[PDB]
């Protein structure tokens, strides 16, 4: 009986710890997936804009090519 | 056999435990200071069963006050007799058990239990010959329920050779609205079946119905219920506190009352039933009343079962011839309600000192198979929630498993089956 009493309080502690642990893990996982995603979104946006700048040079060069 | 160690756990335990010491203190002529001021030396012949005599001939109750919250014990200390109790014997926590058996037995109770046992140990030392233990508690809460049964189990480990006796309060949906109570109660019965020698099944359903139907109290209070509990406790312990032949010790009582070791749940009875606010009862009235369903402290119809054993205590100045006449008349008029295979199963005691404000009373103690009705009730309520696993998270969040619940459920169902076995048994 004294053994099972010891086992029960130990199970209460492990389930509480596993809960805090899983929560910590889920949050770390989500804040990293979100950081990578938002960064990848700004990156994509600025390459599209940087290619609009690259194209404008191609236009200014095509104009000077006639002279 | 001589000294009884008293332990009172939780809100119910401490309230009824407190009322007990107030009643028997006055009976034994002990004032709220601990000083003796009585008229008879019958009051001190067996005083040492419940009281430790201290320097300056002052009497200290051999009582341990346990709780997982200060609340009740603070009001007991603030109470009239709180001054009688040893202050080193007040063992409490701050958390609470939150009406959770798992908290009282495994988590919160676990933290306080050894401090209680040190006080149990110290009390056991100052004993020339310890008889055993007495515990007051409810089965529906967390502290008295969970912690109380863990204390019994721990006391049994250190004192395996001593007698463990309880005054256990059974839950009723007429008194309480805490849903989890049938769970806590079934978990506590499983413990009581294994680890106690004698249990007085004090039922809140019966106490409520007595107050409402018989005492005609429209809105009964806990103090109203406790008034019937303190009367019952004073009556069932008489033989232990005053000079006498029958059931003068816990062991002799158990040998007379317990034919089978699991069948140790007693249905207490009392006559006259009174409310806290002239007309003496005849010996025939006391006898009709104490054996009447309406006078039972457990909501069971004795006429639905058979008595395995009966103890009858008559208090006051009456005819021992007439007591004997009426006791034999009751047995001879209703012989079918008394198992034939336990010859002369009704034993009677007469004590000269009555309770306060009564010229004469009668206390009944019955080991009737009709107690299965109380157990079928708690079982019906438990199974209704447990078959859908409702409110279990409160228990599993404390480390318990469904297994403990299935086991408790089984043991109580087996106990009901045993009581039926002997109800249908013939010679
Ligand atoms: C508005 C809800 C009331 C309070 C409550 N109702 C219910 O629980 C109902 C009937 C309502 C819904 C279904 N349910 C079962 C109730 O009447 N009870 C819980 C009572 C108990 C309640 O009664 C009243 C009328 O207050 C209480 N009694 C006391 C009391 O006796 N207090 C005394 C001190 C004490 C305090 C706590 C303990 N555990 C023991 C004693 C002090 C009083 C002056 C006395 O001596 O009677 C406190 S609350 C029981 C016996 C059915
Ligand atoms: N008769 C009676 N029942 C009580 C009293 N106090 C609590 N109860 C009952 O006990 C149960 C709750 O247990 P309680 O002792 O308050 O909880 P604990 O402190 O956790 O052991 C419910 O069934 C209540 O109706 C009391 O003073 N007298
Ligand atoms: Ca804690
Ligand atoms: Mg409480
Ligand atoms: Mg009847």
């Amino acid at each position: 009986k004294r053994e099972h009493e010891r086992e029960v309080i130990q199970k209460a502690i492990e389930e509480n710890n596993n809960f805090i642990k899983m929560a910590k893990e889920k949050l770390a996982q989500k804040m990293e997936s979100n950081k990578e995603n938002r960064e990848a979104h700004l990156a994509a946006m600025l390459e599209r804009l940087q290619e609009k700048d690259k194209h404008a040079e191609e236009v200014r060069k095509n104009k000077e090519l006639k002279e | 056999m001589r000294e009884i160690v008293h332990i009172q756990a939780g809100q119910c335990g401490n309230q009824i435990g407190a009322k007990f010491w107030e009643v028997i203190s006055d009976e034994h002529g002990i004032d709220p200071t601990g000083s003796y001021h009585g008229d008879s030396d019958l009051q001190l012949e067996r005083i040492n069963v419940y009281y430790n005599e201290a320097t300056g001939n002052k009497y200290v109750p051999r009582a341990i006050l346990v709780d997982l919250e200060p609340g009740t014990m603070d009001s007991v200390r603030s109470g009239p007799f709180g001054q009688i109790f040893r202050p080193d014997n007040f063992v409490f926590g701050q958390s609470g058990a939150g009406n959770n058996w798992a908290k009282g037995h495994y988590t919160e109770g676990a933290e306080l239990v050894d401090s209680v046992l040190d006080v149990v140990r110290k009390e056991s030392e100052s004993c020339d010959c310890l008889q055993g233990f007495q515990l007051t508690h409810s089965l529906g809460g967390g502290t008295g329920s969970g912690m109380g049964t863990l204390l019994i189990s721990k006391i049994r480990e250190e004192y395996p050779d001593r007698i463990m006796n309880t005054f256990s309060v059974m839950p009723s949906p007429k008194v309480s609205d805490t849903v989890v109570e049938p769970y806590n109660a079934t978990l506590s019965v499983h413990q009581l079946v294994e680890n106690t020698d004698e249990t007085y099944s004090i039922d809140n359903e019966a106490l409520y119905d007595i107050c409402f139907r018989t005492l005609k109290l429209t809105t009964p209070t806990y103090g109203d219920l406790n008034h019937l509990v303190s009367a019952t406790m004073s009556g069932v312990t008489t033989c232990l506190r005053f000079p006498g032949q029958l059931n003068a010790d816990l062991r002799k009582l158990a040998v007379n009352m317990v034919p089978f070791p699991r069948l140790h749940f007693f249905m207490p009875g009392f006559a006259p039933l009174t409310s806290r606010g002239y007309r003496a009862l005849t010996v025939p009235e006391l006898t009709q009343q104490m054996f009447d369903s309406k006078n039972m402290m457990a909501a069971c119809d004795p006429r639905h079962g058979r008595y395995l054993t009966v103890a009858a205590v008559f208090r006051g100045r009456m005819s021992m011839k007439e007591v004997d006449e009426q006791m034999l008349n009751v047995q001879n008029k209703n012989s079918s309600y008394f198992v034939e295979w336990i010859p002369n199963n009704v034993k009677t005691a007469v004590c000269d000192i009555p309770p306060r404000g009564l010229k004469m009373s009668a206390t009944f103690i019955g080991n009737s198979t009709a107690i299965q009705e109380l157990f079928k009730r708690i079982s019906e309520q438990f199974t209704a929630m447990f078959r859908r696993k409702a409110f279990l998270h409160w228990y599993t969040g404390e480390g318990m498993d469904e297994m403990e619940f299935t086991e408790a459920e089984s043991n109580m169902n087996d106990l009901v089956s045993e009581y039926q076995q002997y109800q249908d048994a013939t010679a």
